[PDB]
């Protein structure tokens, strides 16, 4: 919500709270999401402010609030911050920010993240150029100095973190996206690699001094339709944990397919349907295993801009003697929404 | 994680 | 404060800095309150939307920062989120939310929750239904459907949280409270059971597995006049520490009073005066016991609707020979309110 | 950025996303500012109300996120509440604050605290009167009531903190402060004493039952230049750690000196020269050594007052065989700032 | 925790 | 630690 405008300067404060209940059965250790509260609300502001006729600044915060914690030792398990990052825009020549933002990889994949609470399984938190991460500089232009209408690309390098757990550290890299939309339909591609850190290479999964990340993306988005559909394929990027043994790395390739389909009513009322899975090949003392599979049943009523509920069904496809210990259990998400 | 890509766009919105 | 209103969609984003000390003798270990800085801050939003000429759509969050920590490893020591919830209304038929919000015992308790600074000392924050909690959805009534002026009702379900701790955990429950106002008077009564979880029960005190609360009011609040009456009984809902065994648990039973007596000057000048009595029965190994016992003296000023001014001394009660280690000094609160 | 103004109350809600990056040779262990991502964003609020023709109130309160840590365990690694006080003020008669705010030493230290990233080297958090400290009762007055104009002073009392850590506690002290300025000159003077916690002194640096700070500034501060001097001493105050060893505590005596020197072009370029340097004296089993010495070459590019950019290079004259391990590599700051 | 229960009553106002 | 002395001031708001 834009909350000031003066002298060239907009501020827009967003934020919502989402009342958010997972049901699956048992305990939920075994499910897809588990089971009980699941509230959180989230706070940020988006800055924008025109230095001149064609010189643009921007900078952008947002933060995670969880609802479902006690106000005891245990208040802080779960929030986090998700983006933070400035930059600065120019006339047609492109657009450079700094900061905690989404890798480039993430360009594809967003196609296919559109379900009312799951999805984008691919899009890990920290994992190199397919989601949310620290400290990447991203050039990005649009419409390619405005010769071509629907012409996108972007270039990100990615710096390191050597982090305490292998699983939030990576190395340096660079990455770039390429994206194309002509009435309504959408072609993308994106492509990242980047180094590995002594300590991720020390890990007992996973083997290679560089991990890389691929994606490819196609969707319709018109006439209240929405198909997309997105192929990727990883190597030693995907996180992974042998329960059995309890042992963490990564998968040394994975082969990642989502598929979403959606429609909008006129009232508000969005059915949708979607399948996702993901698979890893070359695990060390398994070899091929499936991470993600489940079909997808939702829908979501949008009140209007600011209020909307939905229910999510996962129909989980795992098998229950996963070589993994992947849950194997249905879960149902259902959700009450302000936001602002 | 669900819902975020629905505007993700390459270049800075105005 | 109201910083957005476009498109029937208003949101009050509220806060305040309480500069605040605590005043006893030594370090305060033996003391109710403590001693030292007590400084604190809130940050929050309250969210409301106009979706047609009935409905109404709405949220809410609100967070503690405290001010009496250091920036170095101890900097988060105390900050928790209070409150995060969303829901809908229909004229008179009801409103609907879930999320962290308020236990319904909480509209009895509440009328003795009127000081500056202590007070309502039933209301535990994770108790089931008596104060702050997670994940609970409450269908609430006003006017049953506009027919009776003053008379309101509520239903509640508590959903399962089986935290870290024994303190912070709770089972599955159900709770109800109806009040009455007519001409400044005020009658309420409210009412809760729940299950306790394996966590609960293997706790040395405390005993059964089902947890108990409930509590009425009585209230007069016209001509600058506020005095209010608790009386409630609560079975192993009570959190309790013996001090000298170092053992936690619930009371298995106690008995709670609080009475509330204020008068407001025209100028601002609210002098206050309050007593509060919980005592334990059933108490394994002690038999009955105080668990709070004091008489209350207090004023605060306020400047105007943003700024006040308080002082609050508690004369305590409580035996310095308590059988449970309860503080048995006395201690004075002095804060100084900026809000908005 | 201001949000609401209505009755004589204003709220000023003010942050700033900061993209930010240090360069150090190797892995920067050894350097002064260290290597990698170092983007963090800050958020805050001033209120303030009028309450009559002389009375107003006021508060603030402000938070610093980082950016540069994961979603995972280590989301909250550095994340604090800088400031959180409320206050009064009448008419000439002189303000009164209390919480959390800035030590009255400070007011002489500021006069050195101008450079783009680094800098104030001395002004250490949760130092007695230095930084930041928590629940300091100050009392300021302007102008000596409206008869001397460019006289001020200000008087503070530091209550004990004792803390879990030996760095971030603190006792009783008062302490106070003198400025004078006329057409841009500027001389400041300020002093502290304070008492020391057991655990204090029974840390292996540093030796005796009070603290000790003093500083004093002088600058000039128009027609586009700011220069300004800063010199002060400590007494068992400055927090040391020798990292051969691994033992920490306080320097017996330390001496500080601090330049800035400093130009602002019309088109925003700001070009920044700096000296800093604090030695410390009578430290057991050292003797004498210096704690901060370099020299800054740095310039900051101002788009606008709602944006900004600035590199900042650090060269260090810290010995390689400097007999505490204090950094002694160089270390270039490189930052993106939007603010409102 | 004073000064919180004001209010509430029943319903969302 | 940069660009904090900026402002402050030793009296009033
Ligand atoms: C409204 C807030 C008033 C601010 C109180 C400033 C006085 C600080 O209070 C101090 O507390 C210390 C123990 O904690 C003791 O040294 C003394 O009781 C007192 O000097
Ligand atoms: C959009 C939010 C809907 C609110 C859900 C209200 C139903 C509460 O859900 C309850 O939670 C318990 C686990 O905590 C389960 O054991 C119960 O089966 C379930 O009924
Ligand atoms: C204003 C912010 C500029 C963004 C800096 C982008 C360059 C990223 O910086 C990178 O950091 C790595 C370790 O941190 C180094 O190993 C690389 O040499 C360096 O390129």
């Amino acid at each position: 919500a834009e909350i000031y405008n003066k002298d060239g300067n907009k501020v827009d404060l967003y934020g919502k709270a989402v009342g958010l209940h997972y049901f699956s059965k048992g305990n939920g250790e075994n499910s897809y999401g588990g089971n009980g509260d699941m509230t959180y609300a989230r706070l940020g502001f988006k800055g924008e402010t025109q230095i001149n006729s064609d010189l643009t600044g921007y900078g952008q915060w947002e933060y995670n609030f969880q609802g479902n914690n006690s106000e005891g030792a245990d208040a802080q398990t779960g929030n986090k911050t998700r983006l933070a990052f400035a930059g600065l825009k120019y006339a047609d020549v492109g657009s450079f920010d700094y900061g905690r933002n989404y890798g480039v990889v993430y360009d594809a994949l967003g196609y296919t993240d559109m379900l009312p609470e799951f999805g984008g399984d691919t899009a890990y938190s920290d994992d190199f150029f397919v989601g949310r991460v620290g400290g990447v500089a991203t050039y990005r232009n649009s419409n390619f100095f405005g010769l071509v209408d629907g012409l996108n690309f972007a270039v990100q390098y990615l710096g390191k973190n050597e982090r305490d757990t292998a699983r939030r550290s990576n190395g340096d890299g660079v990455g770039g996206s390429i994206s194309y939309e002509y009435e309504g339909f959408g072609i993308v591609g994106a492509y990242g690699a980047a180094d590995r850190t002594n300590l991720q290479e020390a890990q007992p999964l996973g083997n290679g001094k560089k991990a890389e990340q691929w994606a490819t993306g196609l969707k319709y988005d018109a006439n209240n339709i929405y198909l997309a559909a997105n192929y990727g394929e990883t190597r030693n990027a995907t996180p992974i944990t042998n329960k059995f043994t309890n042992t963490s790395g990564f998968a040394n390739k994975t082969q990642d397919v989502l598929l979403v389909a959606q429609y909008q009513f006129d009232f508000g009322l969005r059915p949708s349907i979607a399948y996702t899975k993901s698979k890893a090949k070359d695990v060390e003392g398994i070899g091929d295993v499936d991470l993600v599979n489940y079909f997808e049943v939702g829908a979501t009523y949008y009140f209007n801009k600011n209020m909307s509920t939905y229910v999510d069904y996962i129909i989980n496809q795992i098998d229950s003697d996963n070589k993994l210990g992947v849950g194997s259990d249905d879960t149902v998400a259902v959700g009450i929404v302000y936001q602002f | 994680s669900g819902g975020d890509g629905r505007g993700h766009n390459t270049g800075a919105h105005s």
